[PDB]
């Protein structure tokens, strides 16, 4: 059968306003491997997003890291949009810097 | 280094 | 400590959208070092760690030859398995394979692995004796007969006890400054109130390598397993990993709680509490 992705949105380094960083979206625990992942700035898709090579865990479920460089500010909101066959509608997970 | 497979290896 | 090398193969059919895609990646411990993708503009084995770049032309061409052959091989195998399960040509299916060797902290073969799955479900595995197979069902029993006829297990054993170990030891030496360097976690405890008389204590571990780590919350020295929210260990993107564990506590009782961190890179296991 099919497995729905776990989603974590987070920065590489401790978030500091005005300091360049990396925004990560880590999707894991999913099957099959086809997945759509977008990083959003204030609701809009970021262009130059990269991702890791497809690999899988001991339970055969896939994982991928999607990432882009970003500079956090006080009011800019970031999020990860994920679509998978197990999802009837794209899932939005907002970046919380305490998470 | 990966394992080489013999010719026409199949499941 | 202990070390391991693994290759991970993923073969994915896609009826109506071209031939099945084959991807291979190689890892030493928690560090990827090579990739191959049959969908790439020019499919070839590409380096993914700086310490592998020194390998000469014969290495990269041998790798590519193997993965290019496997691309064709796994396309045939996807067809075979569709047949074994009486499935239509309309669906998309996946074969995954995982193989490699584990070394003990002394550097000898601890055990070998060669395992395959179909649609995320275990299909066939080389047993620990490296001489026999475990087939998941009557379909995999057919693959087993094929592999016993072609004396595959004998050839896996030879590789796993020989070349796998030899190459792993070579990589561990070439990349010793990273592969044999354990980075301890940077740890701290955060505090977030949720009501008048409950608050959350979150224990953070950041910048650690390798990924293996234990984070536990204790209350009065007693483990809080069923109460602890524990996220999956996640890559930072710079080789290192991140993890947190959280427990919800009654306000005023924060000093009754202790976070414990165990990691290979630590001089000693850490005990943390909230410092207001």
């Amino acid at each position: 059968i099919q497995r729905t992705p776990k989603i974590q949105v987070y920065s590489r380094h401790p978030a500091e306003n005005g300091k360049s960083n990396f925004l990560n979206c880590y999707v894991s625990g999913f099957h099959p491997s086809d997945i759509e992942v977008d990083l959003l700035k204030n609701g809009e898709r970021i262009e130059k997003v990269e991702h890791s090579d497809l690999s899988f865990s001991k339970d055969w479920s896939f994982y991928l890291l999607y990432y882009t460089e970003f500079t956090p500010t006080e009011k800019d909101e970031y999020a990860c949009r994920v679509n998978h066959v197990t999802l009837s509608q794209p899932k939005i997970v907002k970046w919380d810097r305490d998470m | 280094h990966p394992v080489g497979e013999a010719d026409y290896f199949e499941y | 400590g202990s070390h391991s090398m693994r290759y991970f193969y993923t073969a994915m059919s896609r009826p109506g959208r071209g031939e099945p895609r084959f991807i291979a990646v190689g890892y030493v411990d928690d560090t990827q070092f090579v990739r191959f993708d049959s969908d790439a503009a020019s499919p070839r084995t590409e380096p993914r760690a700086p310490w592998i770049e020194q390998e000469g032309p014969e290495y990269w061409d041998r790798n590519t030859q193997i993965f290019k052959t496997n691309t064709q091989t796994y396309r045939e195998s996807l067809r075979n398995l569709r047949g074994y399960y009486n499935q239509s040509e309309a669906g998309s299916h996946i074969i995954q394979r995982m193989y490699g060797c584990d070394l003990g902290p002394d550097g000898r073969l601890l055990r070998g692995h060669d395992q395959s799955a179909y649609d995320g479900k275990d299909y066939i595995a080389l047993n620990e004796d490296l001489s026999s197979w475990t087939a998941a069902d009557t379909a995999a029993q057919i693959t087993q007969r094929k592999w016993e006829a072609a004396r595959v297990a004998e050839q896996r054993r030879a590789y796993l006890e020989g070349l796998c170990v030899e190459w792993l030891r070579r990589y561990l030496e070439n990349g010793k400054e990273t592969l044999q360097r354990a980075d301890p976690p940077k740890t701290h405890v955060t505090h977030h109130p949720v009501s008048d008389h409950e608050a959350t204590l979150r224990c953070w571990a950041l910048g650690f390598y390798p990924a293996e780590i234990t984070l536990t919350w204790q209350r009065d020295g007693e483990d809080q397993t069923q109460d602890t929210e524990l996220v999956e260990t996640r890559p930072a993107g710079d080789r290192t990993f991140q993890k947190w564990a959280a427990v919800v506590v009654p306000s005023g009782e924060e000093q009754r709680y202790t976070c414990h961190v165990q990691h290979e890179g630590l001089p000693k296991p850490l005990t943390l509490r909230w410092e207001p």
